[PDB]
């Protein structure tokens, strides 16, 4: 609902100021997505991890706030962390049984 | 004119960005309406 | 709220009976339990009692790690189970005979319990930043290595 | 049997991928609208006139 | 358990590419302020801000 | 960057004759007696 966001402050930014701000925002979430992305990085995978092995039982103890199913295996990119460890465990798995 | 000519980097902090226009009047939105008096009436006696 | 679990086993035989009726009890909730039963022998009456409020202050303190609880309520609903645990306890210990070793043990489950029930209320006081404590600054807890000169 | 399970799965696994790349490019950009005041020279050229409030004529 | 170690290596890869399904709200667009709230600031009358409470705005 | 801002809310209002009371902090006041050190005198 909070879909307007207003600056009260009189910044006085003109319109190309506008312009340079509003191409910086773009391009910030932009790399906030690439951020989650194919793209990853190690320490984000880590570090991605972690924090589900931290949220998952975080959120169904209903810690923190109420959160259905699918926004707390979503929420907070949570998913990710559950799939790479899951991954490390296969691969862990595969090659014991080899 | 002296006075306008003096400003310096100490009166940033009330003028530099034009925050405010004192010469320039603003409107809020306005509409239109009439007032009337009118007369009410008692149910009972008015008196002491 | 209520929850059936279902053991999902077939070692053989899949012409199973369904139990569509509920059978749902509640467990305990195994946090802060007094220090001494040897008095359920002697008077029944308040062990019982005590044990069902200790069980009604667990339950109520299990549901404080859900953050919708979070409030003054949820505090206060701990501090009032908090005193009728004690209440019972105490009432066991008017009721000893002139007997000082029972007095002596009878305190030790009375202080001893109040630090463990107080000891939980102010975790649900601290990560629910509620700074309140209506419970007249029981002697029971806080104090530690020092004892006022008021005792036996 | 356990060959057969594997090449199904590699295959409704790429079928759900390639499928689903489709529809995250096709995805609605949700937008949110930040506001900034006018600044005091672009407000002054485009501010009302009094006429914008001439309800009372 | 080999079959469901293979289920696990499919949803594994499944899940890691397919987390770009839920996301922030993703482009920003800035609008000049609606005639009467903008008045309201460049007047008296006006206190600071506070972050938050949705303040209400003419239409 | 965002200095000093709010969240927008659109709600079309009567363009006058309704009190709009804007929402403030909760702050309370009290007169507290100060001492002075020295002697307060001529």
């Amino acid at each position: 609902d909070n879909v307007g966001s207003l600056e009260l402050n009189n910044l006085s930014t003109a319109e190309d100021v506008a312009t340079l701000q509003n191409q910086l925002n773009k391009l910030a979430e932009e790399k906030h997505k690439r951020s989650t992305w194919k793209g990853l990085t190690f320490r984000i995978a880590v570090q991605d991890m972690w924090e589900a092995l931290t949220g998952i039982p975080t959120d169904i103890y209903q810690n923190s706030g109420r959160v259905s199913l699918k926004e707390l295996l979503t929420r907070d990119d949570r998913l990710r962390g559950l799939g790479l460890i899951f991954f490390l465990v296969a691969v862990v798995s595969i090659f014991f049984l080899a | 004119i002296s006075q306008l000519v003096s400003y310096g980097a100490q009166d940033v902090y009330l003028t530099g960005n034009p925050q405010i226009t004192f010469f320039k009047a603003v409107y809020r939105r306005y509409t239109n309406f009439a007032m009337e008096s009118i007369q009410q009436t008692f149910d009972g006696t008015t008196d002491f | 709220w209520l929850f059936f679990f279902a053991l999902a086993v077939i070692y053989m035989i899949y012409k199973r009976d369904v139990f569509k009726k509920i059978a749902v009890n509640l467990k305990m909730n195994g946090v802060s339990i007094p220090f001494v039963d040897k008095y359920s022998k002697q008077y029944p009456t308040y062990t019982k009692n005590a044990l069902f409020h200790v069980t009604r202050f667990n339950n109520a303190y299990q549901k404080t790690f859900e953050y919708k609880n979070i409030s003054i309520d949820t505090i206060n609903n701990l501090f009032s189970i908090r005193d009728d645990v004690l209440y019972n306890i105490s009432e066991i210990k008017l009721r000893l005979p002139n007997d000082l070793t029972q007095e002596k043990e009878i305190n030790y489950m009375y202080e001893k319990t109040d630090q463990r029930l107080m000891e939980y209320i102010t975790d649900v006081k601290s990560r629910f930043h509620i700074n309140i404590y209506p419970g007249t600054m029981s002697s029971a807890f806080e104090a530690r290595n020092y004892r006022a000169s008021n005792d036996i | 049997g356990a060959f057969t399970s594997f090449v199904l799965m590699l295959l409704f696994t790429g079928i759900i991928l390639i499928a689903t790349n489709e529809l995250t490019y096709n995805r609605p950009r949700e937008i949110q609208y930040r506001y900034l005041p006018r600044d005091l020279d672009s407000f002054i050229r485009t501010q009302e006139m009094p006429s914008a409030i001439f309800s009372s004529m």
